[PDB]
């Protein structure tokens, strides 16, 4: 009488909780839309310093375009640590915050974006990186955009700080594109035991390669976000991560060619 | 104690701990404390069509003359088919989450075309439609269900079906806007030990915790687990409650606080 | 007084209803604006079937690319059919209904994109499509895009199914664009007699050929909606439309060269 | 004579003065003659945080039973940042704009999450959302503050710093609804002849004209002087006021008519 | 207790209104982002005139493609005059006019890219022009937009009629992205003493050249805004700006190569 | 050493002269992937170190 209507399907009557009845269809490793793309993500840490740490940067990126294919995701810095500041004070929840740093990134980008229109180059915002990628970057070689992924009014609870954030969002897309490599660029060597930024900068001492687990069982601060971490655990295409330092000329080139120049993440993927 | 706060929000990064603990011992504002969020299925209410819609447009009618209503769907079985699909090419799951907030959104529409001559709209952004809310005559809301995690998605441990879907995308929005009351409207009396449709030997469950209900070891659950491990990490919303809206009344007397069917307490 | 501030235009004063008085001017025949354009409209019972058709015809298209310019818009299927039926049990009109279709059809046309983007092809929304097809197809080969048009809320009443559903939208297109050919993709080998999937598949003849009039005129099932053969009577540049199955491959790559592998109609232009 | 008008538009160029004196001489039409315009300046006060904001929440949900309130936004210190940033890579008054515009954006969502439970929205369409102006029960709107010029913006005689920003935005969207009054919430009683945080032999103006403004030669002023030429532009709004919204009360006042703190003419 | 939280920078603590504190930071001249763009005004009375001015018009730039990257902004014309007189015998202000103008521009834009749609062109929108203008270069050549500016509701107040208007929002953009040449077409060999086409026509004399001064101290009427001699003023890569006929054929093509056949307006910009 | 290889002699002689290339990668064609991945600098073969030296 007033039974369902189902459209008939593999996946029909199911609830997509029971594990078993859907890794039959869902279950098998996915596919690479992207696999000849190349994901930056610069640090806001990073674009803060600006034109002493832009313009070289700028350049490098410049002498980039003609090798790869790049998306170039900024992050948010300091500015969002003020809007956090207020919204804090103001008691505001982490879900209300989250846009307001994402803003921060795409502001961040659509500043290096300006500096390299001369080259082709432009910010795409997050629905044209979702459905348009592919053709924005048959016309030209490089795109820049925003890593604070787009949990705006629904992102996690549980910490009154956003736990997604431009590291996290750089990574989804890259893992989701099964692009052939994320790249990250920060204001340091690479990841340490502790911040040498801080009081414990003399104990400090670099780690050349680690892998996301050894990671998130620390307790320790981190130049990335934890919930990187967790969602390395879960990727499916990329294998290891660079962490280097933009102020230091001509390390992002190497490593977008693969050389050790900085810290390496190993995530839970098995090579072939 | 603030000036520790923003003096640590400049120097250290957001995942040093001390800077989460004096985070922690913020202030707490709730956007809707007096509002109430409800998740109407697709699968499991729209997909059957007028015999369970037109009631519940009724009782929804009905109850917003004394509640605030955001009202959530789901996507139902075309969500299924599409996931089916794409599955079937390789595809992850973020486009899938792209395709089933669709589903989501034409189901709202449908739902919204019935409300539209009791004065309740559609809206995109829920949760700041403030005019709606403060208002009597409309008191009530009609969005998606689905989360804008598009292609951002949190992949599975396991394959490419999303994991967090229109259940968290409702339940979500009401830890974050504050709100008082979660409901899940859906085709069962509530929480079982199994699937009844499929086990008919499956017993039902009044009240429960997520702890509880892990230990269970459910194969199946009528709702998202990932939504368990969110409301025990939630802050102002710690409980939710399952009710059937085919059952007359029933959405009615919960959001009156009275006990229906199974509640799912954080603790 | 109160009199009419005019614009002097030859159309001044005009109703735009008496003929007599607008031939003059707009009794020309138009241009097209993309002659070079071919249009491939895929139906969503293809889509519906998955990989088992989707794979051959993804790898078809990737070899049509570099031979011609593709606009490729997809069409809904079954998902459209339960939305209906639901629809129809909540009693909303038809014109509730033209858009949850059209959202099938965007879906399918996501799906067939992403399975294309490693070749930079992407999905536009018909707003792009409308004024930037030409940049976007400038910049790569192809396009996706969906088939039923914007008649969503205004679609023409008579009956409770929306007349106006992707063939239509196709061909609109199309003859607007001034294209160069429009293509059908179904399920079946082209037009019948009779559905040979339905009871009287015994009586089903095919048809090699056949004009549009000699279709209106008759009664019974098509895998084409009655109004495109109401609109090809309005046509001004296609003067035909072959009808090919996807399931069997080069039956595409032929008809997007003339081949005549399906089903040909003919519309009401008469050519040089 | 619109006949003349007419038949000037159609041939003459729009520099032709005969024509903007013909134009001059039409009618005036004001579409939110009972509005009131307030300015909430970022680094004035969002920026102080909970101890200036939720005051004026009080006062604003007071007052909207009252006034018909559109409220501005103000960028504040990340706005002074991103032109830092900008400025020392070379980049135009566009650019900067831009970037601001976001700014005042965000200041906005976070006004419009506490006024959300009050009724008060967040709008892109200040003066065309006529739905909410006319409920007695909302009676007011958030908006941002500055103005659409993201990168069309007239740059200044030297430097790349846009010369109109939030004041300016604020103050011609009264200009052009007609609005009754326009009022600039800051963090000092009223305009002084320096900046009183650098000086403190500064003195107080309770009210001064454009002409007399221009003559005293201000170094730095408490609003854009671009504002002054709009001012002295303008037909509707002749005067504007500038109060301290750290000053519990001066909102009421104002909006009342009352002479809280400094009032600038046009003439 | 309430005092501000500042993120440090060197305008923090600042009105920016005081010149001698921002001077050390942005008083320097700023850069190009499209030093290598060419832009290109239609005036609507051109469009205005049909297909007798357009076509040739059409022929000229489909032969100025290869040769420069163009952003064509196009004009209102004589519908703005008509919505005008309507809104001031309502008594509207002028921010309600302008972007009823505005879309007359647009509308007339949206015309000639259909017209050039063949060559790859079309019509990009305000929003994509600011951002997403690079990309959409490197993909074709030429791009089509709107030349009035968004001052749509925040028009400056004075007169009621919009003072910022088609050219003056084409100047603002080739000035903030430093093109390398802004080119205004108009229905008339260029600037005069008076209006050739009124009554005081027999007293026009030509002006081969002048300065934005020399207008602008002046008194009468225009092919340009007024508007356009005050940030001419303020321009900092502009240095001169030309006028021309394009009811002559070559003459816009001349102009692009820095031919003097029409009017010659100078900046107060300085050269090196 | 001495001995057979894959490659030239040459070459190392070379390699001793280089500029600019600081390693190059041998890697089997036979085997799916691994030309890619040496591509993206994987090590699915082996890697021969010139003479120059990196900064
Ligand atoms: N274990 C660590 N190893 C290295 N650096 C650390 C560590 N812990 C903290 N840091 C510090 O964290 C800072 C980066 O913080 P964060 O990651 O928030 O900035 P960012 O990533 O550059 O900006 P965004 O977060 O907007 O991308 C670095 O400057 C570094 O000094
Ligand atoms: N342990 C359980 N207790 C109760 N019901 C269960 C259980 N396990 C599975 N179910 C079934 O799950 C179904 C609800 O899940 P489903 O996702 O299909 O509907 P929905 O979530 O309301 O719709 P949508 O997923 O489209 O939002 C119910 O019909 C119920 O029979
Ligand atoms: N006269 C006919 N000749 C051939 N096929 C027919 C005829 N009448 C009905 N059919 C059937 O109609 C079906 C196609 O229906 P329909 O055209 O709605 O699907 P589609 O066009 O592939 O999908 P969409 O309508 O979303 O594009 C075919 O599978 C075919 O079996
Ligand atoms: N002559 C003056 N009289 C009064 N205040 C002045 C004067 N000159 C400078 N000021 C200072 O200008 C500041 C207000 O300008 P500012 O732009 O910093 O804040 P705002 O405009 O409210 O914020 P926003 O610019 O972000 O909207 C006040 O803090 C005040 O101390
Ligand atoms: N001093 C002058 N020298 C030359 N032409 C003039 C002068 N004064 C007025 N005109 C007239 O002004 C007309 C152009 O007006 P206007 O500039 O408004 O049109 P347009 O610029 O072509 O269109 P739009 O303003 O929409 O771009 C020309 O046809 C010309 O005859
Ligand atoms: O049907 Mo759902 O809401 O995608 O699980
Ligand atoms: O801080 Mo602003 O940009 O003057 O409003
Ligand atoms: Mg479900
Ligand atoms: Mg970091
Ligand atoms: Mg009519
Ligand atoms: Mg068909
Ligand atoms: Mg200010
Ligand atoms: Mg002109
Ligand atoms: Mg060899």
């Amino acid at each position: 009488t007033n039974s369902i209507k189902h459209v008939i399907s593999p996946l029909a009557r199911q609830t997509l909780q029971d594990r078993d009845l859907t890794r039959p269809v869902a279950g098998k490793r996915p596919i690479r839309l992207l696999p000849w793309l190349q994901v930056v993500k610069i640090g806001g840490r990073v674009m803060d310093r600006g034109a002493d740490a832009i313009l070289p940067l700028v350049e490098e990126l410049r002498k980039l375009l003609p090798e790869h294919r790049l998306l170039i995701l900024t992050g948010a810095g300091v500015r969002a640590r003020h809007v956090f500041s207020v919204g804090l004070d103001l008691g505001l929840p982490v879900g209300s915050l989250a846009p307001l740093a994402a803003s921060e990134a795409g502001q961040n980008g659509h500043i290096l974006a300006a500096m390299l229109a001369s080259e082709g180059v432009s910010y795409v915002e997050h629905p044209t990186v979702a459905d348009q990628l592919a053709i924005h970057l048959s016309a030209t070689r490089a795109v820049v955009g925003s890593a604070f992924p787009p949990y705006h009014h629904h992102e996690f609870p549980g910490s009154r700080i956003p736990p997604h954030r431009a590291d996290t969002g750089a990574f989804l897309l890259a893992d989701a594109f099964g692009a052939a490599g994320l790249t990250i660029v920060e204001n340091v060597d690479g990841i340490y035991t502790a911040d040498p930024n801080g009081p414990d900068r003399g104990q400090a001492r670099f780690l050349p390669e680690t892998s996301a687990t050894d990671l998130a069982k620390s307790e320790g601060p981190l130049p990335v976000d934890r919930a990187l971490l967790d969602v390395m655990a879960t990727a499916r295409h990329i294998e290891r991560v660079q962490v280097v330092n933009g102020l230091v000329p001509g390390r992002l080139t190497a490593a977008l060619r693969g050389e050790h120049v900085g810290t390496l993440i190993r995530t839970g993927v098995r090579p072939a | 104690s603030t000036a520790e706060l923003e003096e640590l929000l400049m120097q250290r990064s957001l995942t040093d701990p001390q800077l989460q603990a004096a985070a922690a011992a913020a202030a707490d504002f709730r956007i809707l404390p007096d509002a109430t969020v409800i998740k109407i299925g697709g699968q499991s209410v729209i997909d059957r069509g007028r015999a369970a819609v037109y009631p519940l447009v009724d009782e929804i009618v009905a109850a917003r003359k004394n509640h605030k209503l955001l009202i959530g769907t789901g996507a139902g079985t075309r969500a299924r088919h599409l996931y089916s699909i794409a599955a079937g090419l390789g595809l992850p799951a973020g486009v899938l989450a792209q395709l089933g907030s669709s589903v989501a959104d034409q189901n709202a529409a449908m739902l919204g075309q019935l409300l539209a001559k009791h004065g309740i709209p559609v809206v995109g952004g829920a949760g700041l439609s403030a005019v709606p809310l403060s208002l009597a005559e409309v008191n009530a809301v009609v969005f998606s269900g689905m989360p804008p995690y598009k292609l951002w998605m949190r992949p599975a441990a396991e394959g490419v079906i999303p994991p967090y879907r229109t259940d968290a995308g409702c339940f979500l929005l009401a830890e974050q806007f504050g709100c008082k009351q979660m409901i899940f409207v859906k085709d069962e009396d509530g929480l079982y030990t199994a699937n009844p449709k499929t086990s008919k030997d499956a017993t039902f469950i009044p009240r429960i915790s997520v702890d509880e209900m892990k230990a269970k070891g459910l194969h199946d659950s009528i709702l998202e687990f990932p939504v368990l491990d969110l409301l025990q990490s939630a802050q102002h919303v710690r409980e939710v409650q399952v009710v059937n809206g085919l059952v007359p009344g029933n959405l009615t007397r919960a959001l009156a606080g009275e006990h229906v069917g199974t509640i799912i307490t954080a603790s």
